[PDB]
């Protein structure tokens, strides 16, 4: 998270940290007591599917303080349209093993309905980003959990408020822009997974996922993130369904 | 007639709309709708999308 503050402690509690081989890799959003929501990307390179932790409750990775609880991810599930090394359907769906205990420090975000995500949430401007990424483009990731505010953008007003690049990836329905173009604020790479969280009528709701960008905070670029709202039933269906031997599993979309 | 496209039809969270002018709010699970037919309110310690040091203090 660039140009962000410290989440206060228990602030973010749906905050997920993945780790393999003890090693971060991604942030994820708990979305229940056994599911947790993040991006397909962050397993492109995954060869030891058996050492996948995902670490609720965190906030000082510099020490154990007792919040933490940390569990196994028996499943991976990304969707049949996903293809790795690209951006378009940048969504993993994460089952454990066992359920963790919801505590002050540990508590899931809403996944909302997709109506009502499309019809109101998209519409409140400013969202919560979070993370222990980078704080500055190919600077060091963060000890505590950051977190950041954005406004949304449409589509069409985020291609014309960004600078053209050369063989950039095309903004699809299944993606939307929020930031800034001054270079100042942004999730970067190691918030990969994480949650755009919006705000409606007292209560948290996820709308995205921590996905790409040019750099981290670049002068002309806004973060592009998951529009979470095209996979709720998708999410539904497969949080309905009985795990299968091997953790990753390719599901098909829609 | 349509309901929820105009202001998520008054509900704090879900909405669904029936034949005629009949609409049904709906909340979350750990959540159930109040006697006013628009509010959720928890059912359980710690519901989606609410942040425990915050709402206790
Ligand atoms: C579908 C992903 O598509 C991507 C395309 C990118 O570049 C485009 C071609 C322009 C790109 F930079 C990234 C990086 N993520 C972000 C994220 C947010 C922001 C931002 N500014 N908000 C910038 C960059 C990234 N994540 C990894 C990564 C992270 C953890 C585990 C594994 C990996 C991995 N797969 O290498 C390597 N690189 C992803
Ligand atoms: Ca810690």
């Amino acid at each position: 998270i660039v140009g962000g503050k410290v989440c206060p402690k228990g602030e973010c509690p749906w905050q997920v940290l993945l780790l393999v081989n003890g090693a971060q890799l991604c942030g994820g959003t708990l979305i229940n007591t056994i599911w947790v929501v993040s991006a397909a990307h962050c397993f492109d390179k995954i060869k030891n599917w058996r050492n996948l932790i995902a670490v609720l409750g965190e906030h000082d990775l510099s020490e154990h303080d007792g919040d933490e609880q940390s569990r196994r991810v028996a499943q991976v599930i990304i969707p049949s349209t996903y293809v790795p090394g690209t951006t378009n359907h940048d969504i993993a769906l994460l089952r454990l093993h066992q359920p963790v205990v919801l505590t002050d420090h540990v508590v899931p975000l809403c996944l909302p309905e997709r109506t009502f995500s499309e019809r109101t949430l998209a519409f409140v401007r400013f969202s919560l980003v979070s993370g222990w990424g980078q704080l500055l483009d190919r600077g060091a990731t963060a000890l505590e959990l950051m977190v950041l505010n954005v406004p949304r953008l449409m589509t069409q007003d985020c291609l014309q408020q960004s600078r053209k690049v050369g063989d950039s990836p095309n903004i699809t329905e299944y993606m939307f822009c929020a930031g800034y173009s001054d270079g100042s604020k942004d999730s970067c790479k190691g918030d990969s997974g994480g949650p755009h969280a919006t705000h409606y009528r007292g209560t948290w709701y996820l709308t995205g996922i921590v996905s790409w960008g040019q750099g981290c905070a670049t002068v002309g670029h806004f973060g592009v993130y998951t529009r979470v709202s095209q996979y709720i039933e998708w999410l539904q269906k497969l949080m309905r369904s009985e795990p299968r031997p091997g953790v990753l599993l390719r599901a098909p979309f829609p | 007639q349509l309901i929820c496209v105009n202001e998520n039809g008054g509900c704090e969270q879900y909405c669904s709309d029936h034949t005629g002018t009949k609409r049904s709010c709906r909340c979350h699970e750990g959540y159930s709708l109040l006697a006013d037919g628009v509010s959720c309110t928890p059912t359980v310690e710690y519901p989606c999308g609410k942040i425990p040091i915050l709402e206790k203090r």
